[PDB]
């Protein structure tokens, strides 16, 4: 919103050195504020692509930064009989700089690390090692914890267990607040990720120059995993801190897995023990959820919200095309216990290929509205494909879904613009957090200063009637008498750290309605419709009210004195800018609209004073928990007093219910204009009636309701229904309250068939026939206490007509039939043979809570019994199977209405072939 | 166990 | 008569045409302020005003040139037609639609050019034992369903870079096995080894002399082979006018975009091509892995079929990746690749049983609704794919396009083409907004008050503060009135308190964010209902208040898709013959009948029960329904056969149908619909 996007300031890197891969704010002990800036391909000494880390201290005008020195030549020592080896060419220093406190902290993810033990080695791999530096003591420490010293002989023989030696370690990093590095290592474990932590005093304690391989006392490593969806998950590609257990004492971490599962993807939050918490799973496999994840407050509730990145989503495209787009995941944090459900909004790109969620950088308070702000980065995005940086400002229910303000890249096309980001910090220390943005396909990273914001207050006051027979003022130079009201405008600027000089122009528009000739009120001093007072308001801590006199015209000029007179104040900054950046972004209600009319018909007194009645009538009743309610508000409006001015119907709408459209009975205005708003902690919906509604006017209006989420509610619930005027004396009508009742209610399908449902029987092994049968909770509401029970005929032995076999429960009720099924191990006019002939194989199946349109199917395998079809070969017989229904209850509040139960049967008809 |  | 045409306009012939493609103009000086110049050219010319005057544009469609389509393919390449018409030509006035029809054939004898793309990781080593002589297997069995037929060859592991290969000791750089004791080649990310040729042979001798090699991680570069074999045309020798199949055998997971940050590589892949004179991918240690969007972009453009002739252990995977990637299908491959010819023939009769039609650069103000004829003579409606044809079977699309206003282009041409087909169909839309009597235009005309305003079309178009039918009113100089027909009724706001009741006219207000017209500034462009915060939901044009839903679009929120592709099930059928297609989403009416197409159903009536009918309808021709075309337009199953009663392998529905002769008709159901039926059931 208030980032200045002309006034940049550049930092330029060794060309072709990819500075601005990864960078960092860094605050010295002086308070100073400087970035830190990681180039991954710096030539070294040996003209070879080391990478190095630049500190840029912060200067207006930018430019060359001094780099900071770190060991680049590659180490060799003998332990032993073994011969330690650490190669440092491509190693990539700098892909990864995180600063804390005077600690800065950059990582080399590919730096390779080789063993050499007689003739076998250890398979010199991309281990990767960070660099510790603090540029103020020139303090150096190095913390490579996947360096080992084992074979790759053992390896072999141990199945790649808590193999560690292609790790990639710091290929993501972050400190927590208390002072502990965490690093990402993609490739641990065999590429299956792994996350190291170290405190960073203990890693400078514990860190001794020459020796290559040593083990920090205090540092503790992630676990290998045998789960095959870990496998290839690049668990650690992103890293990021945060608090989602309620306990301030501990530190969550929150990894991302890009490839998880399959390349499904996946973010995960786990405490200080790599104990999981709470694992995200992707929406769209390839589309690398979890390449970034950020962790900031963006609804300003205390507690932490998750950001996750998908910078390659494919959105279906609405010619059912998918677009590779990237998306950006919300996660609000709800009240107590972590329940992170569905992503709370779901940012998507536009630009095709853009990477859209690429990187994401919590911004802070941008504009200091109270709401952390967030900025979303799209590398490759924007009209030209150049790449652009979206900032999206966080509110009382999460982020903006529009973004406040796009920054576009001001490099050549393939700088990878905003591949890098990071904010929340004052770097020129003005009071609004900055921004700065690394490409490092220009080898330049951008700054961009946040301007001050001035929160404008609009505020226009005028009578509510006029009365063309008042004259009391006189036109000036003459001494016609006019019907002259005042109108009041007061402007009032406030903010935090806004020049001493701030000028505003407000534009007063009088009838803006009507053309210039059409207008029908006008101003005394200079007989015209529309003045631009300039107010200074630098230093002013109150609003600035200014009063003018505005005249009626003559009333035989204008005909109209029915269309209500509005009046409008617009609001903006001074034209000064000339063709600079104006110092501040001006934001808040810049605009304000009043509206007054002429009395008329309002009888002798001259004041309309109306009478409001109103009724309230509710269809569908009954509102069954877990449905989506569907209800027609009928409603009726009359005003049997005079005219009423802007008259509006207010309803009050629970959380659960929510507005969808609201007809009229009036042909020429059957569609109101209803107006959605949260008033203060309920939400209301405002519907016009007519401005001037007539006197003796009545209106049916039938809004229809969506009421949902009625589970966290009791028996049932009320709307508030008022009709609301701008009038003198009885604006308001009486307050009508509908109250509806809740209920909670669900039914179940109990269907089955016989497969094959007939089998001609020409007359052990021979026909097959099974029964399946199946539940379907059909039901709005979900259901507990599932219970089946199926008759079935025979004995699953000689004595049975029809021997039976396993009975599969494929929704996942268990039961247990009367008689043992299947004794024997292996598989080997009709008349209504039902279960009573023999012993009833009745199956106890019971599933107990049943998911709301969730089905459970169960199936019986049986076969007519060899010698049995022989014997009685001219009796025609239809096997029946008859099963019952049963539910505890619904497991809600009250859920009445009884419970379902069905009664089904199921019959194969034999149809003896020699009957 | 892992790998190609 | 009070309809749209009379109401609105009456002010230019330009206005009229776009109230209504019904619409009609009088230019003629006759009826002077008498009935409007805008209606129903009937009620124009009822009412005289017809000296061939009337302008009104009626939008056709013309075909520029259409061959006949080729019926034996093969033969002259450049003769071979495959969609018909060619090229038409579309005229369309302000907000109208016209249909057009084309059609598809899937030609005998089309030549099919093969390029093999097979993983040689290690546990490759099985598989290209088996297909040393698949070019001479893959031959016989081609040359039976097409004469041209070229076969190309080539290989991929990885990225040759530090991880996903072994750079230690110095050896393992030249022999990567070398751990083992075994040799094999060094590592290689994607190597064109055979370019598409007819001499089948070539296969055999190329493949023959490959090797496998051997890298650290299960995933393969596998889609870095397939973006090169898609975009160096030249190099892999592809044919324009052929059926392309690029069969990708793997059996394991493949690298995707972004995972080169492993191996430093971050720069994005581009789709060009990068194999040298080498054949070798030169960019493969400098480029990160193609995306799925990428890949799918290129796969479309170059007219490629990608098979994923994948195994058992990674099916899923690849058929999760088909979803992603239309026009793709999965393969089932052995541990050896020894299926890997029948799997190839499957494929390609697969590929040339559904034509699917897309469109490609369509303007934004149009739109396009497809109807499908497909086998027999049923119009799905909404359908722009047809499956379940055989070679040589034509399928019809009915198209209809319109247009949103009047866009001012005046000239767009998009192309409808069926995937994997090089034929298309152009279309050229010119719009046609204006009318002739513009031509003959006075910008100031003695009859409109001295030429204070512009004569043309036979009325007045006043310049600005002047109005009245001849410029004579002025603006202000007539605010009293007594003729004046501000007020739709008596009683009711003049100009429906929206304009200036001056000169009898209601002149509306400036129209914010919108445009007020009307007799009385009733009528709106901004006051539709906004479904999800967009106006007609974005699928459709405001006139009056009322959304005015374009084509593939319908319901009073313009939300209502009429594409009806989802519908379409495996089966053939929309929403599985058990239910109707309600805005693309499947009400499955059948009881028990659940799902996306309400395909999957547990308690319905088994095969049998149908299937006795199906067989009786052809196996038997008597009864019932074989005068009802249901042996042929619902029954896709097999006549009588025999009854093996051994195979179980798959779908094994033992049905003892029992025949009006008193025969047991023993039939067996068996993902082409096959029925096993009896030769003869035994009475
Ligand atoms: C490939 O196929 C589809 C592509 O979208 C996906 O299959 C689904 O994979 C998920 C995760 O394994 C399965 O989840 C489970 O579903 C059951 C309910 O069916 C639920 O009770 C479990 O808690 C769990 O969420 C899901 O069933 C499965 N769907 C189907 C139709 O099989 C997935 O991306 C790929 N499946 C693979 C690789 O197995
Ligand atoms: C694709 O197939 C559908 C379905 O046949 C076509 O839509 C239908 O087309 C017919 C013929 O134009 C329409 O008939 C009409 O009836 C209405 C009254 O209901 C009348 O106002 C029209 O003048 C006309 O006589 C029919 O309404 C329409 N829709 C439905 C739901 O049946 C569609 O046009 C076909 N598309 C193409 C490109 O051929
Ligand atoms: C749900 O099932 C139970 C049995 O599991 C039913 O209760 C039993 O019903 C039989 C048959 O009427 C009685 O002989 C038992 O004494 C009952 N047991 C009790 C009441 O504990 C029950 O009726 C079924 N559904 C409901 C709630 O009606
Ligand atoms: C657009 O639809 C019309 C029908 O509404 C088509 O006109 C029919 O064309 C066929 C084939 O020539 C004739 O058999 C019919 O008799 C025609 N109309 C009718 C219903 O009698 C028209 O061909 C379609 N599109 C084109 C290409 O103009
Ligand atoms: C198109 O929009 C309409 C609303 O304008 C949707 O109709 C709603 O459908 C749901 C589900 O049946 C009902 O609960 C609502 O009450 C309906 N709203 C109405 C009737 O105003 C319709 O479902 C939408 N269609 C699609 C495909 O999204
Ligand atoms: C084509 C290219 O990259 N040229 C660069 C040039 O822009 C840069 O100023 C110079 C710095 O030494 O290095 C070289
Ligand atoms: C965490 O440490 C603080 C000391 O600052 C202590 O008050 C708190 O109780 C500790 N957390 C728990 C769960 O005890
Ligand atoms: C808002 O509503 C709450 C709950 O009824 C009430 O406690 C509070 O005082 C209200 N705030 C107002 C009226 O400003
Ligand atoms: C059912 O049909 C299958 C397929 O023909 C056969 O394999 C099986 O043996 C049959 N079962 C019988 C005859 O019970
Ligand atoms: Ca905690
Ligand atoms: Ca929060
Ligand atoms: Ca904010
Ligand atoms: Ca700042
Ligand atoms: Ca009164
Ligand atoms: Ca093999
Ligand atoms: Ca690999
Ligand atoms: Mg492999």
């Amino acid at each position: 919103l208030n980032l200045d996007p002309v006034q940049l300031t550049f930092y330029a890197g060794p060309n072709g050195s990819q500075f601005g891969f990864s960078l960092d704010f860094h605050k010295d002990s002086h308070g100073r504020v400087a970035i830190v800036v990681g180039a991954p391909r710096t030539l070294g000494p040996s003209q070879e692509e080391t990478g190095g880390v630049f500190l840029c201290p912060w200067r207006a005008e930018g430019g060359q930064c001094p780099s900071l020195l770190f060991d680049l030549r590659d180490e060799t020592r003998n332990v032993g009989s073994q011969t330690l080896q650490t190669f440092k060419a491509r190693q990539g220093l700098g892909a990864s700089v995180v600063s804390w406190s005077d600690v800065i902290v950059a990582c080399a993810p590919w730096q390779h690390w080789n063993v050499l033990e007689k003739t076998e080695e250890a398979e010199k791999t991309p281990v990767g090692s960070c660099f510790l530096a603090q540029p103020e003591s020139g303090r150096r420490a190095e913390y490579s914890p996947c360096r080992g010293n084992t074979l790759s002989r053992i390896y072999v023989e141990n199945d790649f267990s808590w193999d560690k030696r292609y790790c990639e370690a710091g290929f993501s990093s972050v400190v927590t607040q208390a002072g502990e590095l965490v690093l990402g290592a993609p490739g641990g474990y065999y590429f299956l990720g792994l996350l190291a932590q170290a405190p960073v005093a203990d890693i400078f304690s514990s860190y001794r120059p020459g020796i290559l391989l040593w083990h920090v006392s205090s540092q503790s490593l992630s676990f290998d995993s045998s789960n095959p969806e870990y496998f290839d998950g690049y668990w650690g590609y992103s890293v990021a801190v945060g608090e989602f257990d309620g306990d301030l004492n501990t530190t969550e971490y929150v990894v991302g897995a890009p490839t998880w599962s399959w390349t499904l993807g996946a973010v995960e939050i786990l405490d200080s023990y790599y104990q999981r918490l709470h694992r995200l799973r992707g929406e769209q496999m390839a589309s690398y959820f979890g390449h970034s994840v950020a962790v900031t407050d963006v609804n300003g509730d205390g507690r932490h919200d998750l950001l996750v990145g998908a910078p390659l989503y494919m959105e279906s495209r609405a010619d059912r095309k998918l677009a590779e787009v990237g998306r950006v995941y919300l996660f609000l944090q709800p009240r107590g216990p972590h329940a992170l459900g569905a992503p709370s909004l779901l940012l998507t790109g536009t630009q095709l290929y853009g990477r859209f969620g690429s990187a994401i950088a919590p911004l802070g308070d941008l504009d200091r509205d109270g709401y952390n702000d967030i900025a979303v980065a799209a590398p490759y995005g924007g009209p030209s494909g150049r790449g652009q940086v979206l900032v999206f400002l966080g509110q009382s229910e999460g982020l903006r879904s529009r973004p406040s303000q796009v920054l576009d890249s001001p490099f050549p096309t393939g700088s990878a613009f905003g591949f890098s980001l990071r904010g929340a910090v004052d770097i020129d220390d003005n009071g609004y957090p900055d921004l700065i943005v690394g490409a490092y396909g220009a080898n330049q990273v951008a700054v961009y200063r946040a301007q001050p914001v001035v929160k404008a207050s609009v505020q226009l006051l005028v009578q509510d009637s006029l009365n063309p027979a008042v004259k009391s003022c006189v036109l000036p130079q003459t001494k016609t008498p006019v019907s002259c009201f005042n109108i009041q405008m007061c402007v009032g600027a406030t903010g935090h750290n806004i020049p001493q000089k701030l000028s505003l122009n407000a534009e007063l528009q009088l009838d803006r309605q009507k053309p210039r000739q059409g207008r029908r009120v006008l101003l005394l001093g200079s007989q015209q419709a529309g003045t631009t007072l300039n107010l200074d308001l630098g230093g002013k801590h109150s609003p600035i009210c200014h009063t003018t006199m505005a005249f009626l015209r003559d009333e035989a000029d204008f005909r109209d004195k029915l269309s209500p007179i509005v009046l409008s104040l617009n609001v903006s900054l001074p034209p000064t800018e000339a063709g600079m950046a104006p110092a501040v972004v001006l934001h808040g209600d810049t605009h304000v609209q009043e509206q007054t009319r002429i009395v008329l018909d309002c009888g002798e007194d001259d004041v309309c004073v109306p009478q409001l009645q109103l009724t309230a009538s509710v269809t569908g009743s009954p509102l069954l928990v877990g449905a989506d309610n569907v209800l027609e508000l009928q409603m009726d409006a009359a005003n049997e007093g005079e005219g009423a001015y802007e008259a509006e119907l207010a309803v009050h709408l629970p959380q659960g219910a929510h507005y969808m459209r609201a007809l009229s009975n009036v042909e020429g205005f059957e569609r109101l204009i209803c107006n959605q708003k949260k008033e203060n902690e309920t939400r209301v919906v405002l519907c016009e009636l007519g401005n001037p509604m007539k006197k003796n006017a009545q209106i049916g209006i039938a809004m229809l309701v969506s009421v949902g989420n009625l589970e966290e509610a009791g028996e049932s619930v009320s709307f508030q229904l008022q009709i609301r005027s701008k009038n003198s004396q009885n604006p308001n009508s009486k307050i009508v309250l509908l109250d509806v009742p809740v209920r909670a209610e669900a039914q179940v399908e109990l269907r089955g068939n016989s497969f094959p449902a007939s089998l001609v029987v020409a007359a052990s092994w021979g026909p097959k026939v099974e029964h399946t049968y199946e539940l379907h909770n059909n039901g709005p509401g979900t259901v507990n206490g599932l219970h089946l029970s199926i008759h079935l005929p025979g004995q699953s032995q000689p004595s049975d007509l029809l021997y039976i076999l396993d009975i599969q429960p494929q929704g996942g009720l268990q039961c247990f039939p009367q008689p043992p099924v299947n004794p024997l191990k292996v598989d080997w006019d009709p008349v209504l043979v039902s279960c009573d002939s023999a012993p009833c194989t009745v199956v106890q199946c019971d599933l107990q809570e049943m998911a709301r349109g969730q089905r459970a199917m169960v199936t019986v395998l049986a076969f007519l019994w060899l010698p049995s079809l022989y014997q009685r070969p001219l009796d025609q017989f239809v096997l029946q199977s008859h099963a019952w229904f049963n539910v505890s209850s619904l497991p809600y509040a009250v859920p009445p209405l009884s419970l379902p139960r069905g009664e089904a049967q199921v019959w194969t008809q034999l149809l003896r072939a020699l009957e | 166990g892992r790998g190609d | 008569g009070p309809n749209i045409c009379t109401t609105r306009g009456v002010s230019s012939c330009q206005q009229c045409l776009a109230v209504s493609p019904m619409c009609a103009w009088c230019s003629d000086e006759a009826l002077p302020l008498g009935s409007p110049r805008c209606d129903l050219k009937e009620n124009l010319l009822k009412d005289n005003c017809a000296p061939e005057s009337i302008e009104f544009p009626v939008s056709e469609a013309r075909v520029l040139e259409d061959r006949p389509l080729s019926d034996k393919g093969s033969g002259d390449s450049s003769q071979v037609t495959q969609v018909s018409p060619q090229r038409i030509a579309l005229r369309l006035r302000p907000d109208d639609s016209k249909n057009f029809s084309i059609q598809v054939r899937q030609v005998e004898d089309y030549p099919v050019d093969i390029y093999y793309l097979m993983d040689l990781s290690y546990s490759m080593k099985d598989d290209l034992w088996s297909i040393q002589n698949l070019g001479t297997k893959l031959a016989t069995q081609m040359r039976k369903l097409t004469s041209n037929l070229r076969i190309g060859f080539g290989a991929f592991v990885d990225k040759p870079v530090s991880p996903y290969m072994y750079i230690s000791p110095p050896e393992a750089l030249e022999n990567p096995c070398y751990d083992m004791k075994t040799t094999c080649l060094p590592m290689f990310g994607y190597k064109h080894v055979l370019t598409l040729t007819d001499q089948v042979t070539r296969f055999n001798e190329e493949v023959k002399k490959q090797s496998v090699s051997r890298n650290r991680d299960a995933p393969e570069g596998g889609f870095d082979a397939i973006m090169q074999a898609t975009v160096c045309d030249e190099k892999i020798g592809w044919r324009n006018d052929a059926s392309h199949l690029l069969v990708f055998t793997t059996d394991a997971k493949t690298h995707i975009a972004l995972d080169g940050r492993l191996a430093g590589i971050v720069q994005p892949n581009d789709g060009q091509c990068h194999v040298g004179s080498d054949n070798h991918y030169s960019a493969s240690t400098t480029m990160d892995y193609p995306s799925l969007g990428l890949m799918t972009e290129k796969l479309s453009q170059k007219n490629i079929n990608l098979i994923f002739a994948v195994t058992e252990n990674v099916v899923n995977l690849y058929q999760n990746y088909s979803e992603l990637i239309p026009g793709t299908t999965v393969g089932v491959l052995s541990m050896d690749s020894s299926n890997v010819l029948q799997l190839i023939v499957d494929a390609y009769g697969k590929i040339r049983s559904k034509v699917e039609l897309e469109v490609r650069d369509l303007p934004e103000e149009l739109s396009l609704s497809f109807n499908a004829t497909c086998l027999n003579n049923e119009v799905i409606p909404g359908l722009k794919s047809c499956m379940g044809l055989k070679i040589g079977d034509t399928v019809s699309f009915s198209i209809e396009a319109k247009v949103r206003g009047c866009p001012q282009e005046k000239e767009k041409s998009f192309t409808i083409k069926p995937v994997g087909f090089k034929d298309s169909l152009i279309v050229q839309v010119t719009f046609d907004c204006d009318c002739a009597c513009q031509a003959q235009a006075e910008p100031n005309s003695h009859r409109c008050n001295n030429g204070n305003g512009t004569f043309e079309c036979g009325v007045c178009r006043c310049g600005p503060g002047w109005l009245g039918s001849q410029c004579e009113c002025s603006e202000e100089d007539y605010r009293p009135s007594q003729q004046d027909e501000c007020s739709p009724r008596e009683g009711q706001p003049v100009c429906s308190q929206r304009g200036e009741c001056l000169c009898g006219q209601c002149v509306c207000h400036s129209s914010d964010f919108g445009k007020i017209t009307g007799k009385y500034c009733e009528c709106d462009d901004f006051s539709c209902v906004r479904y999800k915060g967009e106006m007609c939901s974005g699928h459709g044009q405001c006139s009056c208040g009322d959304c005015l839903c374009d084509s593939d679009w319908t319901g009073y929120y313009c939300n209502c898709t009429t594409r009806t592709d989802t519908c379409m099930s495996s089966n053939g059928l929309l929403c599985s013959g058990r239910g109707k297609c309600e805005c693309g989403s499947c009400v499955c009416i059948q009881p028990g009948s659940y799902g996306d197409t309400c395909e999957k159903c547990p308690t319905c009536p088994d095969a049998c029960t149908f299937k006795k009918e199906c067989v009786e309808c052809k196996k038997f021709d008597r009864g019932a329904l074989h005068d009802e075309n249901t042996c042929n337009r619902y029954c896709r199953d097999e006549i009588e056969s025999v009854k093996e009663l051994k195979d179980t392998g798959k779908d094994a529905v033992n049905c003892t149908y029992k025949n009006e002769d008193d025969c047991v008709v023993r039939f067996q159901y068996y993902g082409k619909s096959i029925l096993y039926v009896v030769e003869e059931p035994e009475c």
